């Protein structure tokens, strides 16, 4: 169905859940067949993008992430998988961006994404780019660390099937 | 003629189309610029899917008429 498969986010579903959480239309980003497609005007306007990766002419999925807009030049890329995994993408996606700008992978940890990349882009990903552009910025150790930790209080007490009802829910 | 074609990922690209073209063709035409297979391709054009077997005049097509390109991908 357009918007999820099992708890998966489509394309169009990724769309759909930040039109209705109120952030107007969102244009997201990505990597298909190695080449990237991130429109750099509206990374600026919004302030973020989720990044579609690892897709092509014979893969339907693949992973879920989110470019961040920080402060002056700076900018960020959050991979639910962790730091590690999001090192991967961190050279040519920081080719795309504009001249003299920097990108840093936030350094969250592993073994938390539990097939559910898509909404933590859609969650965690958007509390990310508020910290990291609030009047006094934690340091971006803090920042993904604080991530790490939001992400295992959320699959606390039987959290997964809390957001993958939440997911089923947001398919209707 | 020439119509765009605009993606959830900001891209609009042109193509070269004649008005008796299917769908098909269109999403044939999308494969060989983009390299993404018709089986990936949903068309959109005035909040209508398009069906693979009818034409671009089937909907009132014009010269520089806007479709909405919308990939079957997930993660
Ligand atoms: N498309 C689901 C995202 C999670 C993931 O990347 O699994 C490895």
């Amino acid at each position: 169905p357009k918007y999820v498969e099992g708890v998966e986010l489509t394309q169009e579903g990724m769309h759909a859940i930040f039109a209705r959480m109120g952030y107007g239309d969102i244009t997201s980003g990505s990597i298909y067949n190695g080449v990237p497609t991130i429109d750099t005007g509206a990374l600026n306007r919004q302030g973020f993008m989720p990044v579609l990766t690892g897709v092509g002419p014979h893969r339907d999925s693949g992973h879920w992430i989110m470019l961040i807009k920080g402060p002056g030049n700076q900018y960020y890329l959050f991979d639910p998988l962790g730091k590690t995994s999001g090192e991967g993408y961190q050279n040519i996606l920081a080719a795309q961006l504009p001249m003299g700008s920097t990108l840093s992978v936030i350094p969250n940890g592993s073994g938390l994404n539990m097939g559910l990349c898509g909404y933590w882009v859609a969650s965690a990903g958007l509390r990310a780019h508020q910290a990291l552009n609030q009047h006094n910025p934690p340091t971006l150790l803090n920042v993904g660390q604080t991530i790490t930790n939001e992400m295992r209080n959320e699959l606390d007490h039987d959290g997964y099937r809390k957001i993958t009802g939440w997911l089923r829910a947001v398919a209707d | 003629m020439q119509i765009f074609v605009k993606t959830l990922t900001g891209k609009t690209i042109t193509l070269e189309v004649e008005p008796s073209d299917t769908i098909e063709n269109v999403k044939a035409k999308i494969q060989d610029k983009e390299g993404i297979p018709p089986d990936q391709q949903r068309l959109i054009f005035a909040g209508k899917q398009l069906e693979d077997g009818r034409t671009l005049s089937d909907y009132n097509i014009q010269k520089e008429s806007t479709l909405h390109l919308v990939l079957r991908l997930r993660g």
